[PDB]
DNA sequence: CTTTGTCATTTTGCAGGTACTCTTATTCAATAT
RNA sequence: CUAAGAGUAC
DNA sequence: ATATTGTGCAAAATGACAAAG
């Protein structure tokens, strides 16, 4: 993220989430739970179809 | 400290159907997508007119 | 001299399990021969210089009681293994030539690297004589002793008249097996021949199966 | 409770310690890298790792 | 609270969906899969906003995988069959010396990778010392091949100053700008390859445009109106003809930009793409 | 591995250096062509001592003044059980007599390896001109197309640890554990042929070659 | 390698055998300018290149700021502040090695522990 | 998002006036030998020359635009490690305010 | 001289299952009877 | 009626 | 005035082509 300087590989840069749901999320943390999220979904979807023809 | 700019609001990161989520950072991502797709589904007013 | 050391021990492998093959096809093969350790196949096959010698190592194998009584139509056996590491259509006459007229119905021949395809063509003989052709490589591990691989028993004639009749089975119902199947090979099938296949199953402790060559 | 949640940040500080003590070591380069793998793919999998077991 | 933003075709209201592209006029370097015989592609879809708006894209790709030794430098120019080398090209556009050309292409002199990387390429054309040469061997592999043996030159030379390159210049004397530009796609593809760079990744959003109302309504609107200007052109012509008196009410068919225009807001498909035009949502106020 | 030699650590390492495929290309650091007009004294200081053993322990007047010059890895030699010596056979074994090869000794600073092409006693005007070229093709293949050990198809090889349920002799079943080689890329012919290894329990992921080897049961 | 060009067409020059001096001499392919070989090599090529790895060092690369600060020692200053950033060779299997940048004597040290 | 815009598009004549003023060597009388360090100056992917000082011409720019002579959907990237200079004012672009 | 295996192209057929709503559009224009 | 498209539910 | 006509796998199949007798 550009909240980062370059070539930083600490925990917190690279989407450790440290907080609890109670606690909630840092904005950079909402963003890379996000896009884990949406990797998820986007499995769901291409999952379905593959399993559908192969189950044909 | 070599800032250049500063956010105006984080939560500005945000769209128009995911800024009606309550604390949407204590939710599970997949749960905001689903409000957000979810709350274009909701009854209200959509005009005055 | 390693390179001499590597050849000879695979050369010697190579024999334990030409000799199994053998013994497996039902000719009569003692089990001391097949066991026959790396210094006294050294001793006796290669010679003083250190040079293993294929000529002699040939051999030639009969047909078991057992096997007889089953298969009252199948005569000696003769096993070769040829020296030059290309085999020549000049080689490949002679020994079928030797194999017709010794009356051996079939002949393994062994060779080193491959066979040049104008010897390939008149390899299929004057029937009912076969020739097989192996190589060397490819028999250094028998792959029969895999777990993977189940058992293998050829049938007679008559064994598959009955599986016929008793299962009510057309020649086309049955599973197939190929013939160039590593196993098919190893056993001499021939078209039309069916194998019983011996399998350790998991729901019951014995299962057997058959397989016709195609 | 608090002890608990002091437990836990204290846990997560020491995880984030090990990883900042084996960047150290990979920039340091006295890292070396498990073979059939890369030195980053190594440093890689050691930081999940430590992070993985930090959450659990 | 009505916000506008939507147009309203017979009576029903429509709203323009912002269509998502990739931006013109982009240098992108790609790695290719193993089997392929090129490992690294660079590319640009160069595209010129205040002319003709055709999209003409130019490839330079690296012939040969990393273990091959014949490692040989070839553009995919337009209107032509064959991948040129590049120093033919270069050569072509005024660029005989083959120092110069490597100076085009490399900025350092210490870089000697780089050199011994495009050395196959000068290689390849040294069988060409002369820009006429160079031009002929373009023209040459023209698949026009309505050009008579002289005036290859001429259509070697037209080639490369109205489709080569667009986006910098359609007029002529800019030769050194082209050939620069050349060079700096080059010099991009030998980073990607000697591993000093990673591939361009694709997903990366300051690469991507969004065409909202207006410049889709704009490329629909220069397609409807050549329509229409080609068909008064055509009209005065068959007046001109038959001798016949020339109006210009009759000229005009105001109902081809306007049927035009109705159409693709009224259906989706944007032509003559689809769903760029829909429906818009009226449920609640956020939808 | 050998059921007899399952825990034997340095035994599992020396199979797994037996069927790795290595290369040259994994080896050498750098590769080079120099103008050496003699092949008696060369140019480079670094390499002189080697010349001054080879040369002295020993045909050199049909040598190409070009010289092809490769610098290897101490690491490399390290991790994989190679020496000087085992790549300037399979060099000297791979390119017969039309390459005169040296190499420096292990325990030297640098590892060095030296070639030459022999001229034949034919004279060319114009091949002179492109030995450089032929030199450079020769390099190009002798980093890839030759094999120092291993059998083709190994990309790379690992050691696991694995812990097996074996029948004690005095009768129930203990946890014994084993070593075992997982490899990337598959070579089931040339694998399995391997001495040490237990052809029997060999397996694969691709079925394709457990069909086409050992059978369609 | 070190590559020269012609100085007559500014054209690429390449090794040629010499008989008389049994020497290494340098030509012209279009136009015959001769010239000695400085150096015997005439080929390089590196399977494993070290070079790269601090490619795109500016005078003015402390202006950057997205770079990240540090306050390690520079061993011609001694001075704290500096720039740092890992390596630029973008190959998979690279180290991770750091390296700095002073910003007021523009000295580039390296973090790496075998080298030193 | 809520403050995101996309820009509409700006004649880049002015700022190619502005670069020409300003420092910007013409591309046609560019040497790389003699000018090693050189920033390469694009505008809406046209490489446009070379500048020798990119710091100065990035400030002011930078005050140009931050006081309205430039338009603000302007934007200008400096890739100090590339030692490039890029202007983009074609439309279609996005972009948010801080 | 013809194989012979071998790569590099060409085809070429496919791409989960149900279900709901709405919107537009059905060849444009010139000629001849 | 038919066709095409868009949005959507699980 | 109106009817009539100017897409990405990935297996299979196929073709081109340096080596072999
Ligand atoms: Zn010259
Ligand atoms: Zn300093």
């Amino acid at each position: 993220l550009p909240h980062f300087s370059k070539d930083d590989y600490s925990p917190e840069s690279k989407g450790f989430v440290e907080n609890s749901y109670l606690r909630g999320l840092t904005p950079q943390e909402f963003f890379f739970h996000a896009m884990g999220g949406r990797e998820g979904l986007i499995d769901t979807a291409v999952k379905t179809a593959e399993t559908g023809y192969i189950q044909r | 400290t070599t800032f250049t700019h500063c956010e105006i609001h984080p939560s500005m990161i945000l769209g128009v159907a995911a800024s009606i989520i309550p604390f949407p950072d204590h939710n599970q991502s997949p749960r905001n997508t689903y409000q957000s797709a979810m709350g274009k589904q909701a009854m209200g007013v959509f005009l005055t007119n | 001299d390693q390179e001499n050391e590597r050849n000879i021990s695979r050369l010697w492998r190579a024999f334990r399990t030409v000799k199994e093959m053998v013994k497996d096809r039902g000719y009569f093969i003692t089990q001391e021969e097949v066991e026959l350790p790396l210094e006294d196949f050294k001793a006796k096959y290669c010679d003083s210089m250190g040079r293993p010698q294929r000529k002699m190592m040939s051999f030639q194998a009969n047909p078991t009681e057992e096997s007889i009584s089953k298969f009252p139509d199948m005569g000696s056996l003769w096993v070769e293994f040829c020296d030059e590491p290309s085999v020549g259509v000049k080689t490949m006459k002679t020994f079928v030539i030797h194999i017709q007229e010794k009356n051996f119905q079939t002949g393994i021949f062994v060779y080193q690297n491959n066979i040049t395809p104008s010897a390939m063509k008149l390899v299929p003989s004057i029937p009912p004589a076969t020739i097989e052709t192996f190589n060397e490589a490819a028999l250094v591990v028998n792959i029969t002793h895999h777990e993977l691989v189940p058992k293998h028993i050829r049938l007679s004639s008559d064994e598959k008249r009955e599986l016929l009749k008793r299962y009510r089975l057309k020649e086309s119902q049955l599973p197939r097996i190929q013939r160039a199947d590593p196993v098919a090979l190893y056993l001499g099938l021939k078209r039309g021949e069916v194998v019983k296949i011996i399998r350790k199953s998991e729901t019951s402790g014995r299962y057997a199966s058959y397989r016709i060559c195609m | 409770d608090g002890p608990t949640m002091r437990e836990i940040t204290e846990t997560i500080a020491e995880a984030k310690k090990k990883v900042l003590d084996v960047t150290k070591e990979a920039q340091a380069n006295l890292l070396t890298a498990k073979h059939g793998m890369t030195l980053r793919e190594s440093f890689e999998d050691n930081v999940v790792r430590f992070l993985n077991e930090a959450r659990d | 609270f009505d916000m506008g933003g939507y147009f309203i075709i017979n009576g029903s209201e429509k709203v323009l969906i912002a269509q998502e592209r990739s931006a013109g006029n982009i240098v992108q370097v790609f790695k290719k899969a193993a089997p392929s015989p090129i490992s690294h592609v660079a590319e640009i879809r160069s595209a010129l906003e205040k002319g003709s708006r055709f999209i003409s894209t130019l490839q330079v790709k690296l012939y040969g995988r990393e273990g091959s030794s014949a490692r040989t430098i070839k553009a995919t120019l337009p209107y032509i069959k064959q991948d040129i080398p590049i120093v033919i090209i270069f050569r072509a556009l005024g660029i005989i010396p083959d120092g110069e050309i490597l100076e085009h292409i490399c900025y350092d002199v210490n870089d000697w990778q780089m050199l011994e990387m495009l050395k196959p390429c000068v290689e390849d054309g040294f069988v060409i010392q002369d820009r006429e040469t160079a031009l002929d061997f373009i023209g040459r592999r023209g698949t026009a091949l309505g050009i008579k043996k002289e005036k290859r030159i001429q259509y070697a030379k037209d080639i490369l100053q109205k489709e080569f390159l667009p986006h910098i210049t359609q007029l002529e004397g800019f030769e050194s700008r082209k050939a620069f530009f050349l060079g700096y796609m080059i010099n991009r593809l030998l980073l990607c390859a000697l591993d000093r760079k990673d591939q361009d990744d694709r997903d990366h959003f300051g690469k991507k445009r969004l065409d909202l109302a207006g410049p889709l309504l704009a490329q629909l609107f220069k397609t409807l109106f050549k329509k229409l200007t080609k068909d008064i052109f055509r009209y005065m012509q068959r007046t001109v003809e038959e001798a016949h008196d020339f109006n210009m009410k009759l000229a005009i068919n105001a109902k081809t930009i306007t049927s035009g225009l109705k159409y693709a807001l009224a259906t989706g498909n944007w032509g003559e793409r689809a769903g760029v035009s829909q429906v818009l949502n009226r449920y609640t106020y956020s939808s | 591995l050998e059921p007899g030699h399952a825990a034997d650590q340095e035994q599992a390492k020396l199979i797994r250096s037996a069927i790795e495929h290595t290369t040259l290309k994994s080896v050498t650091i750098a590769s080079e062509i120099y103008y050496d007009p003699d092949p008696r004294s060369t140019v480079i200081p670094e390499d002189e001592e080697i010349i001054q053993l080879h040369f002295s322990l020993l045909s050199f007047d049909q040598q190409s003044p070009w010289l092809l010059r490769l610098e290897l890895d101490r690491a490399a030699m390290n991790d994989k059980d190679l020496t000087m010596g085992q790549v300037g056979e399979r060099i000297k074994q791979t390119f017969k007599n039309d390459l005169f090869v040296i190499w420096s000794e292990d325990n030297d600073e640098k590892l060095i390896i030296r070639c030459r092409v022999v001229r034949p006693k034919s004279l060319d005007a114009e091949t002179e001109a492109e030995e450089d070229h032929m030199l450079k093709k020769i390099e190009n293949t002798m980093l890839e197309n030759i094999t120092l050990r291993g059998v083709e198809n190994i990309e790379r090889v690992v050691m696991m640890k694995y812990d097996r349920k074996v029948p004690s002799p005095t009768g129930e079943y203990v946890k014994e554990p084993e070593w075992v080689l997982e490899t990337d890329g598959v070579n089931l012919s040339e694998v399995m042929t391997v001495p040490g290894i237990d052809p029997t329990r060999i397996y694969t992921n691709s079925f394709i070659d457990i069909m086409e080897v050992l059978g369609i049961e | 390698t070190t590559f020269r060009f012609c100085r007559d067409c500014n054209n690429m020059l390449y090794p040629r055998e010499d008989k008389e001096n049994n020497r290494l001499l340098f030509e012209c392919r279009t136009c015959s300018y001769v010239e000695e070989a400085g150096s015997p090599l005439v080929y390089r090529h590196e399977l494993i290149t070290n070079i790269g790895e601090t490619a795109g060092v500016v005078q003015d690369i402390g202006s950057d700021p997205t770079l990240p600060r540090s306050d390690r020692e520079c061993p011609k200053c001694h001075s704290r502040e500096n720039v740092f950033f890992q390596s630029q060779q973008r190959r998979k299997d690279t180290s991770m090695v750091l390296f700095f940048v002073c910003l007021s004597c523009s000295h580039i040290f390296t973090s790496d522990q075998k080298n030193k | 998002s809520l403050m995101s815009c996309i820009s509409v598009g700006t004649d880049p004549m002015p700022i190619i006036t502005f670069l020409s003023e300003w420092g910007m060597e013409p591309l046609e009388d560019y040497v790389p030998h003699q000018s090693p360090d050189a920033t390469r100056v694009f505008v809406n992917g046209v490489w446009h020359g070379v500048h020798r000082n990119p710091a100065r011409l990035m400030e002011t720019l930078r005050t140009l635009r931050r006081k309205g002579d430039i338009n603000p959907e302007v934007s200008m990237i400096r890739d100090i490690r590339e030692k490039e200079l890029k202007i983009f004012t074609d439309a279609g672009r996005v972009y948010r305010p801080l």
